[PDB]
């Protein structure tokens, strides 16, 4: 997991951001993605799972955004680390809560 | 194709379709819970194509990961006829091309 938010990638998921794409899953307006990321490294927010492409999934324990397909609030984020930095995508809670045997 | 996958791809493809994409297909392996995404281009692949596909899979899994655990992708330079690309299974995006 990287240490710096890539603002251009993260902004796709922030309403009103210059990079925002309407329809995508969105972080809540009061959510600072760099503070969330700093909290992953400080141990405040645990990595609980991995998704496709080995992306960590973090349980922040309180609402961080909403899913674009379900419209539902979520406490979970998928962590995408690339060469230009990190962005957090709100994850459908069913992605975490519907667990295969 | 299952409806969840057409929904997820519809949203994830917002903002990443450019004029050199001819066709995007998805192959869903339900027992393996695996997705294969193929991006057929009218030019050789570039690194930005691979970045865009990684972004797309992150979004798609964040929305639809209850249905799949892993995914792979391929970016393919295709000069095959419009008729041929029109008939490939699993299309979630297909450019208008003259027949």
């Amino acid at each position: 997991i990287g240490t710096k938010i890539h603002d251009g990638a993260q902004g796709k998921h922030i309403s009103g951001h210059r990079n925002y794409i309407e329809g995508k899953s969105t972080l809540n307006q009061n959510i600072n993605p760099q503070e969330l990321l700093n909290g992953i490294h400080s141990g405040a927010y645990p990595v609980i799972s991995k998704g496709a492409r080995r992306n960590p999934v973090v349980d922040f324990g309180y609402p961080i955004g909403s899913d674009g397909k379900s419209g539902l609030s979520t406490n979970f984020g998928t962590i995408h680390s690339g060469k230009n930095g990190v962005h957090i995508v709100p994850a459908n809670p069913k992605t975490i809560k519907k667990v295969q045997l | 194709l299952p409806s969840w996958l057409r929904v997820g791809m519809n949203i994830a493809m917002l903002g990443m379709i450019h004029s050199d994409i001819r066709l995007i297909t998805v192959d869903y392996e339900e027992r393996r819970r695996f997705l294969k995404i193929k991006n057929y281009l009218s030019r050789e692949a570039i690194t930005e194509d691979h970045e865009d596909m990684e972004y797309l899979i992150t979004e798609l899994w964040s929305m639809c990961g209850e249905y799949f655990d892993e995914a792979d992708f391929e970016c393919i330079y295709s000069n095959h006829s419009s008729m041929e690309l029109n008939q490939i299974n699993g299309a979630v995006f297909r450019r208008k091309e003259l027949i």
